[PDB]
């Protein structure tokens, strides 16, 4: 019943300014507090900044205080940072959490899925999807920036036996993984298997077939 | 303000053991420190609140104590699907702390890899570059390498691996290790073997192909 | 802003948590400072869920007028205060009981007011809060959680409660005929006959100077004098475990009694301490509270020490002409 959905992370450049939302629903939105709480790629928790119910008291950690801007709108439901200034420490995850109170209190009883912010000077480039030949299969996804992109099988038709790696960064300072799969042996012919290969930060949409060959 | 500290920061223990975690903070906090639990690829998740109530509709298995500086989280009996990492913070003071975190390992049987081999793709080669993966499946524990041979001659320092994290059920890993050549250099040899060493199998494993 | 006595602002984990009745008169002070007494006194009266106070306790509670000398005496007694150490009755409101103008009742989930034959307190319910002018509760989008903070509660006056020093029927009514004989004027107050008119005028706001001697009603008063006297009596004193919060009964009985435990300058002087053994530990410290000391007023050619005594708004009816 309680869903709170963000969005508004992608690459920035140093000294860029970028607006995240996180959408609340299920809940009476306006008789809660509500944090912002980041986690950089391979590290902790940090709380970044908290809201009372109705916006009148507003809180920040020293690490973004001048920088971030916390608001919301109490109609529409949805939860704001606005983050100026922006540095390469500022590269993470950022997760929206519902508290338990009017009065910011430090109870996260409820998280987003998170967003993704980045934040170098480097460029977008969407991803080189190759096939790969109880057998294995999957699908090689190359040479992208930046992070993530969502492997699919066969429209989520597909679950059990997948592993999607996690991405490698290679020399080039692109990101390269593979998504694999293992399927009974007699599916040659019998079945047919499609990888779903998203990349939204450049758009890229993809959906390779793999198949034996001779 | 406050600073938070946990430890271990790492932790291995098997299914049915008992686990305990420790975090400390620099100032005097009451009861007013919760415990977060992070599993693979999802967000945080509330286990317990005020140092020892079990949040709605988490297992009588973990519970928490402590008053002041020094608290701890316990794990009555171990279950593959606690496989995360665990963190503490203080919600005495506004400006609210975290712990650096404690990653909890699942010890098991061990298992060895099911290996395979894939060749590069056409669709690849007329890009110039070729990329050869070999995968390793569902095996315990993580230590284990693989060794490239392109004509019986060790590959070196031109693959990379990457691991995924530990099962919420099998408690097992799987492991790619894709070796990365020209077109021009994949085009002069013929044999291209992946051979994997692990405690699993009793002699290594090859998986090789000829293009 | 004043400060706790003992315990700091709650921060409460669970809206639906019961309230403990607790022994011990430090045990006692501590849910005073975190106002557990005004969430007790809205779930009883109201039907209201959780606490009023998170984060800001006994301390960030809101008062009209809003400059309060005895606010900044966090030791001074108010009513609903007293009320939980048992010394008076905070009753809940009727529809004939008037509330006064002047108040900004917006948005406040409970408010105080003494009256002349007592002391009465308004409740709201889950998810309602008072409409500016307090007659009625009101959908309030912003209380659903039942973790609401200090301000919330408004007490009307500036008011300082304690133990009196109970007086004969003789000096009450003697008291009663000279502030008879200074308010000629007034027929009643709060509905309550003051003198006998017959001719009297619509209710208007009345801000006066009053005391509880704790008779059939209080006394109000134009030319007074007030003292603070000291009398280092046990309950100026409030006792707590360093970690662990205020002291058990049982312990703050034995360190004021037994000259056994720890203090400040003046608990050593009253029950007594001891130094020279303190390991690692904690046993129980006992603290002077800050309060300028018992006020006793002299009023008609008397002098008395009274449960109550403050200037708040009443409503009067005066004489016809
Ligand atoms: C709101 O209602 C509750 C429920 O009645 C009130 O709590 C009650 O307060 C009385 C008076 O302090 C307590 O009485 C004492 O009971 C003990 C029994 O353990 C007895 O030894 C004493 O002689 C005394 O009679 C009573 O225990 C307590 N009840 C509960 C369940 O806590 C509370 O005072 C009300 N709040 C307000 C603001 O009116
Ligand atoms: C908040 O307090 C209430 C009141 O005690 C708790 O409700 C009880 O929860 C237990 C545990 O599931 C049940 O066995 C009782 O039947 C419940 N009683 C009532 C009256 O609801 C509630 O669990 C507490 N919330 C949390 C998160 O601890």
């Amino acid at each position: 019943e309680v869903q709170l959905l963000e969005s508004g992370g992608g690459l920035v450049q140093p000294g860029g300014s970028l607006r995240l939302s996180c959408a609340a629903s299920g809940f009476i939105f306006s008789s809660y507090a509500m944090s912002w709480v980041r986690q950089a790629p391979g590290k902790g928790l940090e709380w970044v900044s908290a809201i009372s119910g109705s916006g009148g008291s507003t809180y920040y950690a020293d690490s973004v205080k001048g920088r971030f801007t916390i608001s919301r709108d109490n109609s529409k439901n949805t939860l704001y940072l606005q983050m100026n200034s922006l540095r390469d420490e500022d590269t993470a995850v950022y997760y929206c959490a519902k508290d338990r109170s009017y009065v910011s209190s430090g109870f996260f009883d409820d998280w987003g899925q998170g967003t993704l912010v980045t934040v170098s000077s480097a460029s977008t480039k969407g991803p080189s999807v190759f096939p790969l030949a109880t057998a294995a299969l999957g699908c090689l996804v190359k040479d992208y920036f930046p992070e993530p992109v969502t492997v699919s099988w066969n429209s989520g038709a597909l679950t059990s036996g997948v592993h999607t790696f996690p991405a490698v960064l290679q020399s080039s300072g692109l990101y390269s993984l593979s998504s694999v799969v293992t399927v009974p042996s007699s599916s040659l012919g019998t079945q047919t298997y499609i990888c779903n290969v998203n990349h939204k930060p450049s758009n890229t949409k993809v959906d390779k077939r793999v198949e034996p060959k001779s | 303000d406050i600073q938070m500290t946990q430890s271990p920061s790492s932790l291995s223990a098997s299914v049915g053991d008992r686990v305990t975690i420790t975090c400390q903070a620099s100032q005097d906090i009451s009861n007013y420190l919760n415990w977060y639990q992070q599993r693979p690829g999802k967000a945080p998740k509330l286990l317990i609140f005020e140092a020892s109530n079990l949040e709605t509709g988490v297992p009588s298995r973990f519970s928490g104590s402590g008053s002041g500086t020094d608290f701890t989280f316990t794990i009555s009996s171990l279950q593959p699907e606690d496989i995360a990492t665990y963190y503490c913070q203080q919600y005495e003071n506004l400006l609210y702390t975290f712990g650096q975190g404690t990653k909890l390992e699942i010890k098991r049987t061990v298992a060895a890899p099911s290996v395979f081999i894939f060749p590069p793709s056409d669709e690849q080669l007329k890009s110039g570059t070729a990329s050869v993966v070999c995968l390793l499946n569902n095996f315990y524990p993580r230590e284990a390498k693989v060794q490239w041979k392109v004509d019986n001659a060790l590959q070196s320092g031109n693959s990379q691996e990457s691991v995924t994290e530990q099962d919420s059920k099998d408690s097992t890993y799987s492991l790619s290790s894709t070796l990365t050549l020209s077109k021009a250099d994949y085009e002069k040899h013929k044999v291209y073997a992946c051979e994997v060493t692990h405690q699993g199998l009793s002699s290594p494993v090859t998986k090789s192909f000829n293009r | 802003d004043s400060g706790p006595i003992i315990c700091a602002g709650p921060i409460h984990s669970n809206k639906s948590a019961g309230i403990p009745h607790l022994l011990g008169y430090s045990e006692k002070i501590c849910q005073i400072d975190r106002l557990i007494h005004v969430s007790s006194w809205l779930r009883n009266h109201s039907q209201f869920q959780g606490y009023v106070g998170q984060r800001g306790g006994r301390s960030q509670v809101s008062y009209y007028p809003a400059e309060n000398s005895y606010s900044r005496w966090s030791g001074l007694l108010s009513p609903c205060d007293a009320d939980w150490l048992g010394m008076l009755v905070v009753k809940k409101a009727r529809e004939s009981d008037m509330i006064v103008p002047g108040p900004s009742y917006k948005g406040k989930v409970f408010f105080e007011r003494p009256t002349f034959d007592g002391y009465v307190g308004w409740g709201c319910g889950s998810g309602k809060s008072r409409t500016e002018s307090g007659e009625l509760c009101s959908s309030d989008s912003g209380t659903s959680s039942g973790l609401l903070p200090s301000d919330r509660v408004l007490w009307i006056g500036d008011v300082a409660c304690q133990l009196m020093t109970p007086i004969p029927e003789e000096t009450f009514l003697e008291l009663k005929s000279f502030s008879q004989s200074e308010f000629p004027d007034i027929c009643k107050i709060d509905g309550i006959v003051f003198n006998q008119c017959e001719g009297e005028s619509l209710p208007q706001p009345f801000d006066v100077a009053w005391m509880d001697v704790g008779h059939s009603h209080k006394i109000i008063m134009r030319e007074h004098k007030t003292k603070w006297v000291q009398e280092s009596s046990s309950k100026d004193f409030v006792c707590y475990k360093e970690g662990t919060g205020p002291c058990s009964e049982s312990e703050e009985k034995a360190c004021k009694t037994s000259g056994s435990c720890r203090g400040d300058m003046q608990f050593c002087k009253v029950a007594g301490c001891e130094h020279g053994e303190e390991t690692s530990e904690a046993k129980c410290r006992c603290s002077l509270v800050h309060k300028p000391g018992e006020v006793v007023v002299s009023y008609g050619g008397m002098r008395v020490r009274p449960k109550c005594y403050g200037f708040s708004r009443m409503m009067a009816t005066l004489h016809h002409h």
